[PDB]
């Protein structure tokens, strides 16, 4: 039951791309506790967005994202070069059990 | 419209319930009971919450429900959701409604917890205000969340028209039969119910509604 | 909070293996904890969670019945015992702390671990 | 119309009393009248318990009367509160039977006949056993006897005779 997202995305320094991951209404259409993480390779994911349109402390504003029906997704505006890492993006699937997206690789 | 983590809870105690005065809403369903028949199917007892909760958060306030509200803010009669854009949504930015958002076990049931402390672990505050604003969506909408208990309040009773003249079958405040009923020259005292023959049949009778004395004819035989 | 975690080490299919992941200070107690394994070649996935007050166990359905996630109160560490575990049971395992503190569930991982590397 | 309920028997031994405050009996009723100048006697209580182990206290003020149904200075339980217009704002007569019915008739201890009309019947569901008046009260007490009460035109009851009385009647 792990939400399904494109490979890659590609990207350039200056402007901005949209990663998204889609899953069903079971746990994407049901709850809006969309949860997106940052991984560099060799290194655990960081916390960048979280609760659809929120971020933690620490994570510059670049990182936000929207979800509409069963389709959730994160946009990056002004990416730079050290931005280019693989996303992973996480949603309540009930029963105090969640899940986590394919992964989707940011280019630059 | 009080916060979702401290709601405001009206018990209602000799009530006339009549709720074709309630019945466009967000959300209305209710459980127990017939929708249509609420004046009917009444109970002992019912208590009404009254919260403010995003649009986000309308689904989780229903029996057996999950969510950061329904487990930690108001965990569940009927749950009556209604738009408050207009009301709620402050062009400046409303912060007065409050979620709670972590607590040390799950709330249950019909039971709210009001605390204003400081969580200390590193401080972390349980409490954090819903941010409406007139350019938010359908979900981070306010809407107003009224949620009742069920449990001597039942609704009102039903009353027909008034026939004269005509072979009709009456009943008259528990008092039944089948008569043509006319204005009579009777005066009553004003204490008295209805009238009575000389061989203890009624002959009269006090319209609870119209406060008047109909006389009772038997239908012709 | 950092988390340090160890007992990552190859052995033979089948074999119960334990990953134990030491947080920092006396805050573990404190918040919530998490599993997450990552395969590789994909993604994260997620393991299994458990309460502030070590009763709540939640895991996924994947892991149900075979991994065991404990933590002690006391010496703030906790561990993730996996058993019967298959050649294809290899990834690398790190410990997730919640953001938000006591029992909330509606929040992302602040604190992540190392990661501990386990193979077969 | 012959009835059969609780009456005040014709020419009766009533008691009479000035006070210038005993505890009564209630039996099954209680004839009460007050032909006191100004305001003195103004409420009655009703209880067999007359103490915390309930009782009925029924005081009237110039505004209002007051009527309530607690354990009684104790405002315990309360199961029943009432307030309506006052009934002794000349001769007060009252009735208390027992759902406790209240009757009253206000007229300027002379001979004549006056009937009684109800004033409220308040299903207390309580034990009545004995009363006090709280401030020239009598205090009668009514008996299961018979009567031939008469109705007149506008259905008023203009007389009645007590079968009980005397072999004429
Ligand atoms: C009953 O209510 C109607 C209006 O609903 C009014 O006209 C009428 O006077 C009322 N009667 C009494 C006895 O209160
Ligand atoms: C009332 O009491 C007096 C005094 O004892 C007695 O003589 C009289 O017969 C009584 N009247 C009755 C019982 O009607
Ligand atoms: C009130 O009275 C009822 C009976 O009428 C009794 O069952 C109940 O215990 C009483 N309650 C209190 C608080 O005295
Ligand atoms: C009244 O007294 C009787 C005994 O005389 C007792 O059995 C009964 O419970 C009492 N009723 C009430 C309503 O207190
Ligand atoms: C009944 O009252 C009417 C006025 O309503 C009056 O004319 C008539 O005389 C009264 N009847 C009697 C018997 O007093």
């Amino acid at each position: 039951s792990v939400l399904t997202q494109p490979r890659s995305v590609s990207g350039s320094p200056g402007q901005s791309v949209t990663i998204s991951c889609t899953g069903t209404s079971s746990d994407v259409g049901a709850y809006n506790y969309v949860s997106w993480y940052q991984q560099h390779p060799g290194k655990a994911p960081k916390f960048m967005i979280y609760d659809v349109d929120q971020r933690p402390s620490g994570v510059p504003d670049r990182f936000s994202g929207s979800k509409s029906g069963n389709t959730a997704s994160l946009i990056i505006s002004g990416l730079q070069a050290e931005d280019e890492a693989d996303y992973y993006c996480s949603s309540y699937a009930g029963s105090y059990i969640w899940v986590f997206g394919g992964g989707t690789q940011l280019t630059v | 419209f009080a916060s979702v983590y401290a709601w405001n809870r009206t018990r209602i105690s000799n009530c006339v319930a009549d709720y074709s005065v309630l019945y466009p809403f967000f959300a209305f369903k209710c459980y127990g009971v017939s929708p249509t028949k609420l004046n009917d199917l009444c109970f002992t007892n019912v208590y009404a919450d009254s919260f403010v909760i995003k649009g986000n958060e309308v689904s989780q306030i229903a029996p057996g429900q999950t969510g950061n509200i329904a487990d930690y803010n108001y965990k569940l009669g009927c749950v009556i959701a209604w738009n408050s854009n207009k009301l709620d949504s402050k062009h400046s930015g409303n912060y007065d409604y409050w979620y709670r958002l972590f607590r040390k076990s799950k709330l249950k049931p019909f039971e709210r917890d009001i605390s204003t402390e400081i969580y200390q672990a590193n401080c972390y505050f349980p409490l954090q205000s819903y941010g409406f604003r007139p350019t938010y969506g359908v979900g981070h909408q306010p809407y107003r969340v009224v949620v009742l208990s069920f449990e001597t309040v039942c609704g009102p009773k039903k009353s027909t028209n008034l026939v004269k003249n005509k072979c009709v079958n009456f009943n008259f405040n528990g008092l039944t039969g089948t008569g043509v009923l006319t204005k009579s020259n009777k005066k009553f005292l004003p204490f008295q119910q209805f009238g009575r023959d000389i061989v203890d049949t009624t002959d009269a009778v006090r319209d609870p509604q119209t406060l008047e004395i109909l006389d009772i004819t038997p239908c012709s035989f | 909070v950092q988390l340090v975690e160890s007992g990552g080490s190859v052995v033979q299919p089948g074999r119960a293996l334990r990953l134990s992941c030491a947080a920092s200070g006396i805050t573990f107690s404190s918040f919530g904890m998490y599993w997450v394994r990552q395969a590789p070649g994909k993604g994260l996935e997620w393991l299994g969670y458990i309460a502030y007050d070590g009763s709540d166990t939640y895991y996924a359905d994947s892991v149900k019945g075979r991994f065991t996630i404990s933590r002690d109160n006391s010496k703030n560490t906790l561990y993730l015992q996996m058993n019967s575990l298959r050649i294809e049971d290899t990834a690398v395992y790190y410990c997730a702390k919640d953001y938000y503190p006591l029992l909330s569930y509606y929040y992302g991982l602040d604190v992540w671990g190392q990661g501990t590397t386990v193979t077969v | 119309h012959l009835t059969q309920d609780l009456f005040l028997p014709f020419f009766s031994n009533v008691t009479w009393f000035h006070a210038i405050n005993p505890v009564l009996p209630f039996n099954d009723g209680v004839y009460f009248a007050s032909t006191e100048k100004s305001n003195i006697i103004r409420g009655w209580i009703f209880g067999t318990t007359l103490d915390s182990k309930q009782s009925l206290l029924i005081v009237n003020n110039a505004t209002n009367v007051f009527i309530k149904v607690c354990e009684f200075s104790s405002a315990n339980n309360c199961t029943f509160e009432y307030v309506s217009q006052p009934f002794l704002m000349n001769l007060r007569e009252f009735v208390f039977k027992n759902y406790f019915k209240i009757y009253s008739k206000h007229t300027p201890f002379p001979q004549g006949f006056s009937a009684l009309e109800p004033l409220v019947d308040l299903p207390i569901g309580i034990n009545i056993t004995r009363f006090q008046t709280l401030l020239d009260y009598y205090v009668g007490y009514l008996q299961p006897r018979t009567f031939l009460l008469k109705y007149n035109e506008n259905g008023t009851i203009t007389d009645a005779v007590d079968c009980a009385l005397d072999p004429l009647s």
